[PDB]
RNA sequence: UAGCGGCGAGCGAACGGGGAGCAGCCCAGAGCCUGAAUCAGUGUGUGUGUUAGUGGAAGCGUCUGGAAAGGCGCGCGAUACAGGGUGACAGCCCCGUACACAAAAAUGCACAUGCUGUGAGCUCGAUGAGUAGGGCGGGACACGUGGUAUCCUGUCUGAAUAUGGGGGGACCAUCCUCCAAGGCUAAAUACUCCUGACUGACCGAUAGUGAACCAGUACCGUGAGGGAAAGGCGAAAAGAACCCCGGCGAGGGGAGUGAAAAAGAACCUGAAACCGUGUACGUACAAGCAGUGGGAGCACGCUUAGGCGUGUGACUGCGUACCUUUUGUAUAAUGGGUCAGCGACUUAUAUUCUGUAGCAAGGUUAACCGAAUAGGGGAGCCGAAGGGAAACCGAGUCUUAACU
């Protein structure tokens, strides 16, 4: 089985942005 | 429970002796000055549903 | 065509129609299938992905959790989730037509004549109401396994016969297919065949 | 004949579709619904007489005629119901005693079906000209 | 009437792992990796019934090749020879004289040259 | 079905018929006669239920086994062979079961009989007004304002009141039928938090209730609220005296118990992934889906002293997983760490076609009745005639003035 995902937590980098 | 008519389809197909529909003929409600009277005359009598047809009409009609 | 007896020594007419017909498998298969399936109950159910207690709440977000997208605690995918088909209560009864249950039947009695497992007497009861009786009486017209038919269902005769497993005693109106097969013999009084043929035809 | 030597006829008993039950089966995988689109869909598939968007045939056709409801109160006598009646007098409450015709029908006409060969006396009901030709020939009267 | 899987889902695993019996790794104890293993093994047996076929007679020829040279003619033309002098003895039983019964070959080789010359 | 319906999607009667059940009354009032019918309390007797209970048939010998209820032999009860238990499967060992009995006390129901209130019957009279109806706006009627009857009324109005009034689907006449604007009324009908009995081609511990277990608990949340996991020693605890190693440990080895302790409580069975110890063979010059075809050598076991069976597999030919999705995937596209368990074309009702069975110009009943899987019930439904929009005609019919 798999444990309850965790909520949103603080993130190191900003996803790349490709436009 | 009971499978329900489309009642539109009861409006415009009989059912005939063989187990075809018969239905009236478009083009003849309205705009008839421009037209022959010889399409018009054609027009008038009843016509037999064709074949690709009879399977969309005798789905609309489970009790004719 | 004329039944015999073993207890009076006799003859006893019946109808061609009713005892002389062939056998009609098909048609004494469905009767006995319908019968079974009639004996149904049909008392069960699951409860739905509707009926399973919890809450309607999302378990996790739709996105950004790395998990399959969950909606529902109840799906039948999950342990403790609903069963997807559902069983309801359901009426396992079938239609048998008045004629081809007549028809069967005609089929059944006509077969017990030919495998000799028809018996006819002119009379079948006891003395008292005492399950030793009827034992005694049916170790000396040889025979462990029977179905009593007779005319009216003498008290005496129904509670002698209620503690013996083998043995089961009815009236001509209360006679079922699977009783005229599942029994070895069936031991039919004169009045029954007489009530029989009147209510078969 | 014992419950354990009791068998179908051949072919009564057909061995209903499992769809989605592995590869040998032939109905694998995809259960006979091909790849993708709306009718591969659970509760998937377009409504009756739905063409995808033309006007469909019960509706580019017109609508034509009204409903009688005298037709509904008018039934149709057969010549071989004529010696089902209870009497030899055929009225129009002697063909709802015997179940020809409906308890509502206030109208009722014989017509040239079947073989009629008893004198019948037909009142109160419209005949054809085949029906008074075969009544009266058995030996039968009439009278409006 | 509900049915659990246990025994049969336990049959059917247990009789691809037994095929699946001298598999490296995963191949022989993981049931989905042995799975893969025994449909490809049967896949490859499939095919190398027919190479068989053809590694043997590729086997005789090179052998029969081999011998016929010893004794002074080329495989093409000691064919052409036992062909013309209706020698219907196959490459199988050839390729085993080449090497058990040298004097038979030989004498085969001479009946070659004898139908060519 | 008739209808309604952006005449779309859909919505969907009634008349009439078959059943279950059946019951009629009172006030709008005065007098005569009297409290006479009848529903309600109220005690008091009578039966009959309920709330504890009582009796309740009949088996032994031998064989296997730890144990007998099992096998074998010979008996017995049965209005009791429902079911449960007992050292393995018991009609006769036990508890029951059929059947027959039981209430000091309380209470339900149904009759009987006093008491209290209640007032019947007859004659004459009366006959529900801001109401019916209307205008406006909505709503309800299958009926969406439509040609739209009928019902309800927020608003503004407003009759006739039996010589009268309402309805019969715009509306009018005729005829028929009923009497609004006051009220009461059992049965057939609906439901099950809860109580007892019984039943199941219902589940059997990831199932079945969320919960077989001290579960709406632990736990989470400020809160509403959310919400688990977790069953099995043995027939009986006979649950391991005593000895030994160890920290007066943990753990273990003896001993003893038991049929079994590889049933020792971390306890029935004890699969798989996964991790080890031992043995055989291979493997440190060798390149890739790891197999497969060929194949030496070695080890082991045999039932020719020989081939054959088993394990290993040097060397060599061939050889880029699976699923999905695609024109096309070794693809460096998707999905899967592995195992075990669970996880997706069902069910109901209609309808059509096929097969099969019955009956056949007939076929079949539904509800319901019936203790009846019977039998009754034919109300209906489909079919035996079609044509026409329809009236209508009818083996024809429609079209058309009429058809070659
Ligand atoms: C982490 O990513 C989130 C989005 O998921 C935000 O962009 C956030 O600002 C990021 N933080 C950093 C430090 O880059
Ligand atoms: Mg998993
Ligand atoms: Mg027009
Ligand atoms: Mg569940
Ligand atoms: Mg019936
Ligand atoms: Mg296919
Ligand atoms: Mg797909
Ligand atoms: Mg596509
Ligand atoms: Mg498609
Ligand atoms: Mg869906
Ligand atoms: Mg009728
Ligand atoms: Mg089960
Ligand atoms: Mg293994
Ligand atoms: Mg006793
Ligand atoms: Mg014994
Ligand atoms: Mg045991
Ligand atoms: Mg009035
Ligand atoms: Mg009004
Ligand atoms: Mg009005
Ligand atoms: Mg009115
Ligand atoms: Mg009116
Ligand atoms: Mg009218
Ligand atoms: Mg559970
Ligand atoms: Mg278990
Ligand atoms: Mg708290
Ligand atoms: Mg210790
Ligand atoms: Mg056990
Ligand atoms: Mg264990
Ligand atoms: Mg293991
Ligand atoms: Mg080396
Ligand atoms: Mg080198
Ligand atoms: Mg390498
Ligand atoms: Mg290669
Ligand atoms: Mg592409
Ligand atoms: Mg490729
Ligand atoms: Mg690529
Ligand atoms: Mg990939
Ligand atoms: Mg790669
Ligand atoms: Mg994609
Ligand atoms: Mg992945
Ligand atoms: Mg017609």
């Amino acid at each position: 089985g798999k444990p309850r995902p965790y909520s949103p937590r603080p993130t190191s980098h900003p996803r790349p942005i490709r436009v | 429970p009971k499978i329900k008519t489309v009642r539109g389809a009861a409006k415009r197909f009989k059912k005939t002796g063989k187990g075809g529909f018969k239905h009236k003929h478009a083009n003849l409600r309205h705009i008839l000055t421009k037209k022959a009277t010889k399409r018009k005359r054609h027009l008038r009598p009843k016509a037999m549903v064709s074949k690709g047809d009879l399977g969309l009409v005798i789905a609309c009609l489970p009790y004719a | 065509m004329e039944l015999v007896l073993k207890d009076a020594q006799s003859a006893l007419t019946v109808s061609e129609t009713t005892f002389g017909r062939d056998f009609n498998e098909a048609l004494v298969h469905q009767v006995v299938v319908a019968y079974a399936a009639g004996a149904r109950q049909g008392t069960r159910a699951q409860k739905t992905r509707a009926e399973v207690t919890g809450s309607g709440k999302k378990p996790w977000r739709q996105k950004g959790t790395g998990r399959a997208r969950s909606g529902s605690i109840k799906s039948p995918i999950w342990r403790s989730g609903g069963v997807t088909f559902a069983a309801r209560p359901q009426d396992h009864s079938q239609k048998v037509n008045k004629k081809m249950y007549r028809g069967a039947l005609k089929s059944i009695l006509s077969e017990l004549v030919r495998q000799d497992r028809l018996i006819v007497v002119e009379k079948f009861s006891v003395e008292a109401p005492k399950t030793k009786l009827l034992a005694q009486k049916l170790k000396d017209m040889a025979l462990e396994d029977v179905l009593i038919i007779t005319g009216e269902l003498d008290e005496n005769l129904f509670l002698a016969a209620r503690n013996l497993h083998k043995v089961d005693v009815r009236d001509a109106t209360g006679i079922d297919p699977v009783s005229l097969i599942a029994f070895d013999k069936v031991v039919m009084t004169a009045d029954a065949v007489k009530q029989v043929e009147e209510m078969l035809a | 004949m014992r419950l354990n030597t009791l068998s179908p006829a051949e072919g009564s008993k057909k061995a209903g579709k499992r769809l989605g039950r592995g590869i040998g089966s032939g109905l694998g995988k995809t259960g006979g619904r091909g790849h993708k689109g709306q009718k591969s869909r659970s509760g998937g598939g377009v409504r009756r007489g739905f063409e995808g968007g033309q006007m469909p045939l019960y509706r580019r056709l017109p609508k034509f005629g009204f409903t009688s409801r005298k037709a509904a109160i008018t039934a149709e006598i057969r010549l071989s119901d004529l010696a089902k009646v209870e009497g030899g007098v055929v009225d129009l409450n002697t063909l709802k005693a015997a179940n020809i015709i409906g308890i509502q029908i206030e109208f009722a006409k014989v017509i040239l079906a079947g073989e009629v060969t008893t004198p019948v006396t037909v009142r109160g009901l419209r005949v054809t000209k085949g029906a008074r030709a075969a009544i009266e020939a058995a030996g039968g009267k009439i009278e409006e | 009437a509900r049915v659990k899987r246990g025994v049969i889902a336990r049959a059917r695993h247990k009789k691809i792992l037994k095929q699946a019996k001298g598999y490296y790794g995963a191949r022989s104890r993981v049931y989905r990796v042995a799975f893969q293993a025994v449909i490809k093994a049967g896949q490859y047996a499939y095919r190398d019934r027919r190479q068989r076929k053809r590694q043997f007679r590729q086997l005789w020829i090179a052998r029969i090749n081999a011998a016929a040279r010893q004794n002074g003619i080329s495989y093409s033309k000691f064919i052409n020879g036992l062909k013309k002098a209706s020698v219907e003895i196959d490459r199988k039983i050839l390729a085993d004289i080449a090497v058990f019964d040298k004097v038979a070959f030989t004498a085969l080789v001479e009946k070659a040259k004898a139908a060519l010359a």
